[PDB]
């Protein structure tokens, strides 16, 4: 009692966890720098030790029953440590259960797939050549080259998954909850006082009423793309059926390697050749990054550590000395705060740099709330922080006021359309996918009927939503969420959903307090301290205060608000709305 | 003429811990303070109630030198009318005291690769420590689920933990080397000047 046993157990938890996390981060660093596979063996050993020790902590969480009489603030930590997690179960069941996902992944890296009936340009499905060997608009020699590939993958995915889904039902039966689908959403509850509890089904009540009034947003998007496909050659869209799905190259709807260039219908305006005109100056990776601190001295945020600029790895290799190059920012535990990205100099390199720059500044805000709140405060804000600053820095007037772009070339009123076409494209085509997918994902593990009737209704749903169909349907040898390294391995998938809304919420939050007349698109970041002052306090909250109470105090928000998103582009939605009356 | 060797005390070889530290005696010596004033190597040389110019002219019967190592952030938290884990369970200063505190940085010497775990800390005690405390006893913490009779049950666990040290840590958590000067006046003659 008197919160000494809990304090001491949690402090020992903090010490051991910091040591283990620092060891694991150091092992990751040594692995990605001096790979020898015994560093990876020690990685596995330390991870197994950490897991077993954490399971013992979960067992020792049976140390004090709670009931209701207490009203402390440490109750969040109490339930976090008492969380069952992967604990319990027989030592035989989960011991073979955890040996499934890794051995599933082995059939992917060892497989070799290249151009069929073409010994030339034959190479593995890797992004080095995939961009040009897959995302090319070809019709005759591409139709039958992917059915075989996606039937070869799905040869054993149905028989494996039909047992996998029922074998994971053991965690559903011993998770102290009732349904595996609701297990994920059962950890989002935020209560600090009466009237600020999160209702489990608040989403299904509020969002679904508002989804009806936004219908015309989607039907007319299809009328835009037909301005190009129907214009060139009269063999893409057959009148009997609907538009094809193979020539696009990516059914995931994330990147467009050929739609993006040929996007503006008029194509008379001059594009931007900034990189060609700036390569002569000498702006390399080290010469680039100074913009962040030049902004932040005007804002007031703390500078980076000596190790931050001592650990860059922005130099070219000598001869073919490749490494694992991916966007990865890590906390690395006890105040390390290191960024790792081996980047060259390109135009999109600017869009890269700020995006992971935001992560470390956001992390350097809640370091005073131990390891209890050093975790991610919210699943959506983590990427929103990285992307909001970047999109704001993407302002042409921002990039002109520094002294680089001549004032003779004044800004125009039609190029913002070209700027924002892809920005409004990439973050709009995913929301219906995710909303259908997550709810029906929680529906399908109930198993009312196996999966040989859902695909039939899938096509009817798609036709009544957008009207997409292929002339000769395939057989049942597929699984959409299976061939994905970020889905099959069971990560958080609403994290690719939430980031669209909160960025616009915070952009509106700044633009309503930026004291700017005229339009609402000319919001600029430089030379502003009040915004940073009001922002740092929100960053430095963590799991201490519910987001509901925080948003109430800031502006008033019981739930999500998308009408900022609607009204921030409705003055630009005239083109999508009124010019599209001659088609359905 | 006949100066008191502060250098061997400061630039030592084997270093003191925070839970087993011992006093150092200064008697029959001469004071040389301009070196400290213009040392030019001082992380935090701040102290109130004494002025360095006239500190040369002051003489005291007994002088105790205290040196220890703590986390860089809490170097200024050691003061009268202060709190914290170190203040309440590891080391506390009398409020009436009016000496001076000096901070150094020893990353180039103290730290190493591998997280030197020799340095420790004493957290477990039933109460707060009286000022100027030194004990070798390790009295049983009165927390016996039922007996703590050397049995690992409830509230009975290992009380000693480490403090890792690598150069990769942040500046605020780098090990700072801190020395404490004790000043007091005794009726006995003051041969230290
Ligand atoms: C990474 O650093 C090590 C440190 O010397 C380099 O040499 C390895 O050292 C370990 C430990 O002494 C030996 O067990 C290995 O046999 C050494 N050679 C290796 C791992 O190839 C190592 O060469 C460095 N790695 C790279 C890629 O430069
Ligand atoms: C202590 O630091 C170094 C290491 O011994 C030494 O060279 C220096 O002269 C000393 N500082 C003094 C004597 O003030």
């Amino acid at each position: 009692l008197t919160e000494e046993n809990a304090k001491t157990f949690l402090n020992n938890f903090n010490q051991e966890a910091e040591d283990l996390s620092y060891q694991s981060s150091l092992a990751s660093w040594n692995y990605n720098t001096n790979i020898t596979e015994e560093n990876a063996q020690k990685m596995s050993e330390a991870a197994a030790k950490w897991s077993a020790f954490y399971e013992e902590q979960s067992k020792t969480a049976q140390s004090f029953s709670l009931q209701e009489i207490q009203t402390p603030i440490i109750k969040r930590q109490l339930q976090a440590l008492q969380q069952s997690g992967s604990s319990a179960l027989s030592a035989d069941k989960n011991k073979q259960l955890n040996t499934i996902l890794n051995t599933m992944s082995t059939i992917y890296s060892t497989g070799k797939v290249c151009n069929p009936k073409n010994p030339q340009e034959c190479l593995l499905l890797e992004p080095g050549l995939d961009e040009i060997m897959a995302t090319s608009t070809d019709y005759n020699s591409r139709l039958w080259a992917w059915e075989g590939w996606r039937a070869e993958v799905g040869k054993q995915l149905r028989p494996l998954y039909e047992e996998y889904v029922v074998l994971k039902n053991e965690m559903a039966r011993a998770n102290n909850y009732n349904d595996y689908g609701d297990y994920w959403r059962g950890d989002y509850e935020a209560e600090g006082a009466d009237g600020y509890n999160y209702n489990r089904n608040q989403l299904i009540e509020d969002v679904e009423r508002t989804f009806a009034e936004i219908k015309p947003l989607y039907e007319h998007l299809h009328a835009y793309v037909r301005r190009k496909l129907m214009d060139t050659y009269p063999s893409y869209i057959s009148p009997t059926g609907c538009l094809p799905a193979h020539l696009l190259g990516d059914m995931w709807g994330r990147f467009w390697t050929n739609l993006y260039p040929l996007t503006v219908p008029f194509a008379q305006k001059p594009n931007i050749d900034v990189t060609d005109a700036m390569m002569n100056q000498g702006w390399d990776a080290e010469r680039i990054f100074q913009e962040a601190e030049k902004f932040f001295v005007s804002v007031g945020l703390p500078h980076m550590t000596q190790g931050f600029w001592a650990n860059s790895m922005l130099t070219e290799p000598a001869d073919g000395r490749k490494v694992v190059c991916h966007p990865t920012a890590w906390d690395l535990g006890h105040g390390d705060f290191r960024i790792k990205m081996c980047t060259k100099v390109t135009m999109d390199n600017f869009l890269t740099a700020h995006h992971e720059m935001g992560h470390i500044q956001y992390d350097m805000a809640y370091a005073r709330q131990p390891f209890l709140l050093r975790n991610g405060a919210n699943e959506g804000f983590h990427e929103a922080v990285g992307e909001i600053m970047s999109l704001s820095a993407a302002t042409p007037k921002h990039l002109k006021s520094i002294g680089l772009l001549p004032s003779d070339f004044q800004e125009d009123s039609e190029t913002e359309i070209n700027f924002l076409l892809k920005q409004a494209l990439t973050i709009v085509g995913t929301l219906p996918f995710t909303y259908m997918l997550e709810k029906w994902r929680w529906m399908v593990f109930r198993g009312e009927i196996p999966k040989e009737q859902w695909m039939k209704k899938w096509w009817e749903m798609k036709r009544e939503i957008v009207g997409v169909v292929e002339p000769l349907p395939h057989d049942e040898t597929y699984c959409d969420p299976a061939s994905l390294f970020h889905v099959s391995n069971d990560y958080s998938f609403i994290r690719y959903y939430t980031r669209t809304i909160y960025q616009f919420q915070f952009q509106e939050a700044l633009c309503q307090a930026a004291k700017y007349n005229g339009s609402l698109h000319k919001c600029d970041i430089s030379n502003s301290t009040e915004a940073g002052q009001k922002l740092l306090k929100m960053l430095s909250l963590g799991n201490s205060e519910p987001w509901t109470k925080a948003l109430e105090n800031v502006v008033g928000a019981r739930n999500m608000d998308v009408k900022p998103l609607l009204n921030y582009f409705q003055p630009l939605f005239d083109w999508l709305k009124e010019q599209n009356r001659n088609s359905f | 003429t006949n100066l008191c060797p502060f250098g061997e005390v400061f630039n030592a070889t084997r270093f003191a811990s925070v839970y087993a530290w011992n006093r150092k005696r200064i008697s029959n010596c001469v004071a040389d303070y301009s070196v400290l004033y213009n040392s030019a190597s001082f992380s935090t040389f701040k102290c109130y109630g004494v002025s360095p110019t006239k500190l040369n002219d002051l003489c005291f019967t007994n002088v105790y030198a205290d040196s220890f190592v703590i986390r860089g952030d809490e170097v200024r938290q050691i003061a009268p009318g202060q709190t914290g884990n170190i203040a309440d369970y590891n080391y506390k200063l009398p409020d009436d005291f009016t000496g001076c505190v000096i901070a150094w940085n020893s990353n180039n010497l103290d730290s190493k690769v591998g997280g030197n775990y020799n340095y420790l800390y004493r957290l477990f005690r039933k109460s707060n420590l009286k000022p100027f405390e030194r004990d070798i006893s390790t009295e049983i913490y009165q927390a016996g689920s039922t007996p703590c009779n050397g049995v690992k049950g409830f509230n009975c666990y290992f009380p000693l933990q480490s403090y890792g040290f690598q150069p990769t840590y942040g500046v605020g958590y780098q090990p700072y080397r801190v020395v404490v000067l004790s000043f007091e006046l005794l009726h006995a003659p003051a041969t230290v000047c």
